[PDB]
Parts: C-alpha cells; structure tokens; sequence
C-alpha cells in the first residue's frame, strides 16, 4: 500500500517525510501487527536512536498488536528497561499476549489505552524454532515474572488470570495493573 | 495522541 | 496500478506530489477497501498528523469499504472521538460493517453520501464465543450513540441481511445529507 | 512494463513525467481494464483534482473497460455528476457493463467512440462481499435508472436490450443514446 | 530485464533517459509481445503524445508481436487512423494476428519489414470477457474489412487467406498488400 | 540481484552508472541467457542506439547463451545486418542454438571465443516459438537457419544440415575450423 | 517492511539515512534472523567497511538469531577473528546454534546479553549441499574446537553440553564461558 | 533485504554508496552463492571494468560458493586468465565445485582462505539445458585440465581426488596446490 | 468534494 | 484525441 | 532503423 | 546500547 | 575484452 | 581483507 508524504515547517526549507518517519520525529514508535524478529529489530533500533537523540524526553509507543514470537517480544521489553527515557504506552485496537506485555511495561503512570481497545494476557495457543517441553515452560515463567513485576500482582494471580481465555476491557485491565488511564478525550480539568 | 503522549 | 503525480504552485516554487499525498494536503483521508490493522494504523497516522497541523480545521474522511477487522475499525473510531477536529465523513460507493460505523461516527451534520451508495450495518458472518459477543455489544453501543436510536432498534436492524439507500440511511440516523450536486446558497 | 518518460520544454525550464502523469496534466483521465475499488479511488482522485484546478475547463475521460465492481462504478458515476465540469467520454476499444455506463454518463453531445469499438450494456452473470437476492435486484434497478436517464429511453426499453447478451457497434450505441458522435478522423467544424 | 540508462546531449546540458524513453524521443513506439489492454493503453498514450508534439513529423512503430486481444488491437488501429501523422511500420521477428493488422495499417508506402520476419493473418485458436458466438463473428468481420481495406484485396481473398494456418515471408506479405518494402540494408 | 554502481569522471562529472549501462557506454551489448522477445527488444534497442551515436565505431556483442525463441533471434540477426557498424562477437561460457547464430554473424574476422567456451549448432527438440506452430512453418524456420549458417560459415547447405543433425557441442577450435568464429583468444594478442 | 528515515544534524546541513544505515555509522552491525550466505556476505561486508574507517575503534554486533547455515556462520566468525578491531557482541532476544557461537566469538570481556535472552549451543538436526556423514562430523568438530577456544572449557565438557537439547539463561551462559556480562540497565561508572 | 548505505569522505566526498558498490571501488569482486549465467555476467562485468580502470592494480575475488553451472564457471575462469591484473582469491565460508576452481585460479602466491573454510573439488551429481553424455565428459575433462594446471598436480592425482565425495581443510587445500596461504590474522 | 467537504 | 476531446 | 524509419 | 556498546 | 573488443 | 588483499 502506498505510504503518503507530508512536508514540514521548517528551518531548512521544507523536508518531506513518509508519514511514519514523521511520527518518528515526534518520538513515536508504532508497534503494529504480529511481533516477529524483524519487528523487534526495527522497534529496538527506533528506541536506541531516540535515546541517543535525548536520553531524557519521553518516548511514546503506540501498540496495536495480537502478539507474536515471545523471544522477539522479550527483546523489546529488555530494551525498554535498559533505555533511560520514560516510555508512554498507548493501546489502540488491541494488545494481546506479547503486545499486552509491552503495554504493561511502560513507565508507571504513562500507560494508556483508548476506550474500545481489547487487552489479552492469556497467550496462544509462536517460536522461531522448536522446542522442548521444559523450554516453553521456562519461557512462560519468564512472562509470569514480568507481568507480576509491572502489574504488582502475585504469581498465583497472574498465572490464574492467564489460564482464562478471555480479553479485558481497558478499565478492567486498569484494575489489574496493566494500564493507568483510559482516555476518551485529552484530559485536564 | 497529544496531550499527554505527546 | 501506477498512481499519478500532480503539479502544485504552493507559496514558493513548484512542488510535486503523488495524487494521494496531494489529497492529504487538503486534509482528505481516503479509507478505501477492507479495513485491517495495516489500514487502521495508516488512517490513524493521517488523523493525528492533520490535527497537529490544526486543532480546528475540519478533516474530511472519504469512505468506500466493505468493512474489516472490528478491532482495527474500533481503533480508528476511538481516534475520531479523541481528536478534537470536526470530521466530515463522505460515503462513496459503499459503507458496510465497520465501514458504516466510521461513516456514522462523523461529527453531527457533516455525514454525507452520494446518491447511489449502499450502506450496511449488518455484520458479515480467532477468539472465544463470549468475546465475539462482547465485541458485538460494543458495536451495538457505538451505533446507538451516533444514530440516537435505542439499543433494541439497533440489534434488530443489525440482523436484517440488507443494504439501505442513502436516504434510508439518513432516516435511520447514520448520515445527515444526501447530495447529488453541491448545494445552492 | 515500464512506463515511458517524456520531457517538456515548457516550463519554464523543463520537467519530466511518466506519460500518464503527462496526460493527466492536460486533463485526461484514463479508465482502462476492470473497474474495482482501487480504480475508483484513482479515477475519483483524478476527477476531484482536475475540478479543483478549474471547475469550468472540460475533463476528458478515456474508457476501455470490460466492466467491473458495480459499487465502484457507481462511485465514479456519482462523482462525474457531482463535479461541475463538462465531461467528454471517449470509448477506445470497448466499453462493457459499468464501462459503458460511464461512457453514457458523459455530458450530452460530448460522448464519443472510435469506429471499431464494442459497447455492451448487458450485465455479466461482481460485488465486493457476496450478497443477498434482494440486494442484487436493487443494484440492477439503479443501473436501469441511470441508463434510462442518459439515453432518454424508458425503463422497459432498458430492461430488454440489457437482457440480450450482445454488444453493439458504435453506430447502434448512438441511435440507442449511449454516445453522441462516432469519429473516424477529427472533424472540420 | 534491467533496462540500461543512456545519456544524450540535448538542450542545454545532458539528460539521462532509460533506453526506451530515449527511443520515444525519436518518435519510435515499440509494440513487443502479446497485445493486451495495458499495451494498447501505453501505445495509444504514446501516439497521442507524439502527435501532440508534432502532427506532421512521421511516427515509427516497431512491431514484434504474436497477436493478442482483438479489442485492444482495434483500439490501437483506430488511434492510428485518427491521428494525422504519417506512420511507418517496421516488422522485426514476427507480426501475427493483431500484430500484422497494425503492420498492414501503416500509411501506404511506409510499411517495412526485415528479411527474416514472419507474417501471419490467420487468427489463432482475443477477448477480455468470454463472448457469444455472434460477437466473435462480428469481430472477425471487422478484421476482414480492415485487412481488405489496407491490402486492396477482396473480402473473399482475405477470408480464404485467413483460413490458411500459415505464415508468409516478407516478400509474400508485400505481394499481398501488407508490406511495401523488404529491406536487408538501408537504401541508397 | 544487486547491480553495482560505478563512478566515471568526464568533462562534467561526477557521474554514476550501473555497471551494465557503463558497459553500454563502451559500446558493449551483453546478450546473456535464453533469448526471447523481450531480450531481442532490449538488444535491438542498444544496437540502434549505438549506431545512432556512431555508425562507424565498432560494436561488441558478448554472448553467453543457451539459445532461445527462433523469431526473436532472427530479429537480432536481421538488425546486426541492417546497421552499418562492424560487429565483434565474443563468446564466453557458451553459444548454443540461436546463440551461436549471433556469434557466427559478427563481421568476418571479428568473431572470437574464449578457450573454454562451448559452441553448439544443433537446435533443441525453454521455448522456440511464441505461439504453437505448424510443421511446415517449423521447417521454414529451420531452412532460414540453414541458409544463415551456410552464408556465414562459407559451408554448403549439405554440410550445415548434416552438422546440425549431430547432438554435440564443438570446441572453439572446431567452431573456428567450421567457419562459426575467427579467433580463439586465451590472452590479448601483441 | 517500511524502514523509517532519520535525519542527523552533524552537520554541514543535515543528511538523511534509513535507521539501519544510521546505526552502521555508530559502528553497529545487526545480525537478525537466520544466518545464510546472504547475511554472511552483508555482515562480512560491514565488518570490513568499519575496519577501513578505523582499525582501532570497537565494532558492536547486536545478535538476535536462531542460527543458520554452518559454513556461513564460520565465514562470519572467521572474519570477526581476522579484523583488527575489538568486537562487542550483544545478545537481544536469543542466540541459538551459530547465533550463540557468534556471541561467544566477541572480544573477551566484551560479550553481553540482555536479561531475558536465551542462549543455545545445541545444534539443530543447515548446509548448502547434502554432504557425507564424515563431513558433517568434521563441521561439528570445528564447532567443538571453536566453543572450546572461546569458553576455555574442555572438549568433553563442550561436547557433553551440546548433546543436551535446551536453552540457557544468560547467567548460566556467563558461568559457562559464552558471555561476560548480563545487564538490565547501563552500569554505573 | 535492506542493504546498508555508506557515505564516503575523501575529498569532494559525499555520494551515498551502497555497501557492495563501495567494496567494488576498492577493486573487490564478491562471488557469493551458486554461480549461474547471471552471476557470471556480473562478475565478468566487474572484472572487465576493474582492468579498464587499471590493468596493473590487483583485483580481489572473495569467494563463498557451493558451485554452480559449469559453463558459467568456465566463463569467469577464462576471464580471469584473459585480464592482465594479478588476482587475489580469498575463500570465506566454503569453495565447492566450480567455486574452488575459481579459488585455485588466482595468480600463484595470491590464493588465500580463512581457517574454517571448506574446499571441495568433487563435482556434484549444473547445466543450462540437458546434455549428451559425451558432452558431460568433455566438460569434466576441461575441469581436470584446469585443476591440473593450477594445482601443478597430475591428471591421475586430480581425477583420483575428484572421485572422493569429501571436503578439504584449508591446510589440506594448500598442500594440494589449490591455494597458497591460510591466514587467521593479517601477517606482519 | 468542494463545497462542503472541502 | 484533439480536436475535440481535447 | 535510419534511414528511413527514421 | 550506550554505555558501553557504544 | 580489450584489446581487441574493444 | 587488508593487508594483503587489499
């Protein structure tokens, strides 16, 4: 599909960006669709580049994603931890399995979602290779710990919620420790 | 999505 | 399907655009074909961008879609609510399933169609059973608000496997004006 | 198939176009092959752009199509009505199904065809989503109206004829009221 | 098919064209391979553009085609007639079916071929949408008239000729009225 | 796959060419792989363009090809004859079927091969016609090939037809004795 | 998919690269996904380029990879041993099979992993031609000697380890000799 | 896949070179993967270009290849022989079948491999259009003769060796005569 | 679509 | 196609 | 193809 | 990933 | 291939 | 690969 071109300001004399690179200029990183090693590669590159430009200004990570390869998803999460910047996460459409994990890992207070989004932690059912019984269990326990850490729930609560094959509303995900704000409109008042 | 992100 | 390039005079020299980026310059956002996450994030990118260039100038969203993934469609809907601009919607060709929900979510009075369009609110016929249900009640509520019809009149219509004329769509509450030509005065 | 590049001494200096952008420059909108939503987006964009450059200068629409998606063809037809410009239509090769409905929707007296073209108003035995019986008929009936409007023929005469699986010579299409002059070479008056 | 870029020295410096766009600068229109709606689209666009630049300067159509969609061929043939320029047609390799109709339709005396090309007017086996029997017979007669008009032969001689499943030599094609000259080397 | 870019310097540089456009600037036409209408059209366009830049400067035709569509090869052959330029043909890798016809058609004295090339005059039983072809039409094409090889190898039609029956490749030395090429070159001479 | 364009400002006017070419300018070389002869040739090309910019400045290899074609990983390995520059390897996501061998081949003291990465030295049950049993054994013995050289473990310990079909936590890989440091956040001083 | 772009700084130094085009400036010809007629075109083109720029400055062939079409490989081989430049050959990964014939064919003294390469002269059990059996032995005898010239071994030794379905370590390859030096690090 | 969108 | 379209 | 076309 | 690589 | 082509 | 090639 064709990606449109926008021209900005500007102190140089205009510039013309593809729409997505211009969103990069406002320090926004789109995480869209399934998460594989290529998506993780390009997200991590974008986080690193942004931090190199300013290890201080917030980075805004918009998530619409059904999940993906867990090791790729972990690669992103670890990058989020490592960089210094505050990271706002913004759920649009949905954030399921690995996508909901990246959402929960934004810096506290800065994890939002839109009103109609859907949020799943349950986990299908993938992997780059395959795979022993002990390794997939090892990988889940790594997700148990990360969800506990950021939702401030207990293991046995996280594990029980994950066994349930269902999606949460934005406000139910908030009560669980995944989100902080559900905005219909920009706030203040 | 500004305000508040950015 | 090569897309053509047009010449513009601007404030300084002479810019060239592909025809779709030129239409974005007039704050027009084409929403054509099936709606999926890739399309969803393209429309939303254009919506956020346009608001950033003006909190206040209207955005025109031209629609010809047979629907799509409901969460990608909702993603766009929520972006339309959040954004502060007025949003004109304009049905060309057809607006079915999520397509007609985006048509309806324009700011009131600025929801139009051309005379020969078709509008469908019926859903076309992987997740658990309860979630398809929770997702459809979500669609019921959104249509309810913007049509000002009640919940039971929406759950009835969204069950008739049928299309409505533009004027029938106006009566129901989905759109406001039906235009064959620009208005007089 | 690479599109040829042409360069223009005017300018001003000199600019280069792919031959189709060069035709559009001059207000020619090419409608070739099957009509689907994508073609309709393109034609409609080209139409709206040309009108915004001048609502008075005529727009030439060159047709060589076997038909296509009914809703996309109506979408183009509606835009032709809504814009203010004169519309010359010019059938090259063939205009069948929605292709001939576009030819007939040119501004009266400005609907042409080359000598050996084939015009078919009969519908083939698609839509975007598979569709109910009552809805096909609604779509067919508005095909009857539109066709009756621009031919100055009665619904009954359009409803026959459209039942014949036939194709008309350009002369017959004229007598029937689909096009206005068939031209072998350009006229003198 | 990596199309090479050539650089030529026009006003007022040097510009770089792909080699086919460069041939279009010399008023040359290439008709290669099976002729369909897209081919007809580009060819017509070029003929329209070239007359737009001069309606007197000859246009050269280089043909190596085994045929194609009959309506698309007719679309080209009709725009060959409408435009006012003289048109040399030049056949390399083959002109068969609709290809040899375009060959035959160049302005008289200016229709050429190289010595080993093969020309067929027999129709194979067209059509974008599967068609009824009376419609394919109406097209075949449109072909018959066009061939009889430009070869100065009778409909009956055209018709029984197209029944023969054969190619002609460039010499035969010229005696028959499709070509004017067969050139091995440029003339004096 | 990826085609390299090279930079040359001229009275107006700098300048960047894709390596193949660069070789075309030295009047080299690469004829590589199976010959079909699209190759014949690209090759013929180069030939015409090069003669229009000079109808006297030689033109170098590097040929590594297993054969191709007969009518496409003949379009190339006929255009080699029609242009005025001396044509050097250079066979690298192989010239089989219509490939070795193009090899044999260079200007007499200017047809070369590298030493490990393989040359084949036999026709295959990878298409050889665009559309399906009657038996008399395929015999006419093969007689057109018979005449062309004979003219350029200075052999008799009988010697040609007998040779094309044999399903074998020749060495560059054999191909030279037979009249298909003139010089086998391991290294530049002198 | 769409590779974002970033603009740096250092700084004659401003130049623009795709984000990956921009990372290469910070001397980073990405080794993402399966290693085949094509990625071998890209990685090698980049290592050689950077060594010609500077023989001394370190080169950083970010590795997220499930392994790949043995001889192509050795081409990479061999190239990274041959250049003069120190090489920091950095494992995000996973380094399995030849991935983990490339992680292990960085300069001692300079091999890192993020905390949730998974490291495997088990080979899968990977070569361009079909090859005899004897030669498969020769390739594996080559792997044995390399891992032995870079962990400073014994051949028996290495051969015993690779027989087990399992991944390692980064901490276990550090204790084993595969890498030197595990980092959640940048170190102080 | 995304090929990185490098920006050069040398004098008038800008120009965004692609990474491979930039290696070509340094007189490096990459020969990666299986050799077919298109790879042979590209390699010859680079070789002929590099000599055109300097028929004295060395040229470097980096070879990682499992082999490929025999006549494409002989096309490259003869071009190496035909140009005057010294040619350094450098094997990373592997050089199998026609790949090691090109490796063995660089100028004596300038044939290298990294230490973990695999070198195979056994031919695999290949051809543009199928071939008669007398033809496949003609091609194979050409292989024998070439490998014999550059390894300085006897036809018996070569034939006996090519019969073994095995790969050689680079030290083994060196003792056989296929290459001259096996480098772990640059020498001093 | 002007007027009124835009 | 001129005259007359354009 | 000159002379004569063009 | 700086500090330390780069 | 120079000399002699070109 | 320098030194020695190039």
């Amino acid at each position: 599909s064709l990606i449109p071109i926008v021209v900005e300001q500007t102190g140089r004399g205009e510039r013309a960006y593809d729409i997505y690179s211009r969103l990069l200029r406002e320090r926004i990183v789109c995480v869209m669709g399934p998460i594989d090693d290529s998506v993780a590669s390009l997200v991590i590159a974008q986080l690193l580049f942004l931090q190199s430009e300013s290890n201080k200004k917030p980075i805004h990570m918009y998530i619409n994603s059904p999940g993906g390869v867990v090791t790729a998803g972990l690669a992103i999460y670890d990058t989020m931890q490592y960089i210094l910047n505050p990271i706002c996460t913004w759920c649009v459409g949905q954030a399921a399995s690995m996508g909901s994990l990246l959402l929960a890992a934004g810096t506290p207070g800065m994890r939002h979602s839109l009103p109609n989004s859907r949020i799943m932690i349950h986990q299908p059912s993938a992997t780059d290779i395959a795979i022993q019984a002990e390794e997939i269990m090892k990988l889940k326990k790594q997700l148990y710990n990360i969800y506990a850490k950021h939702t401030k729930q207990s293991l046995q609560v996280i594990e029980s919620a994950m066994e349930r094959d269902r999606y949460m509303s934005p406000m139910e995900a908030q009560e669980f420790g995944i989100l902080d704000k559900v905005l219909v409109h920009p706030p203040q008042d | 999505f500004t305000p508040x992100a950015p």
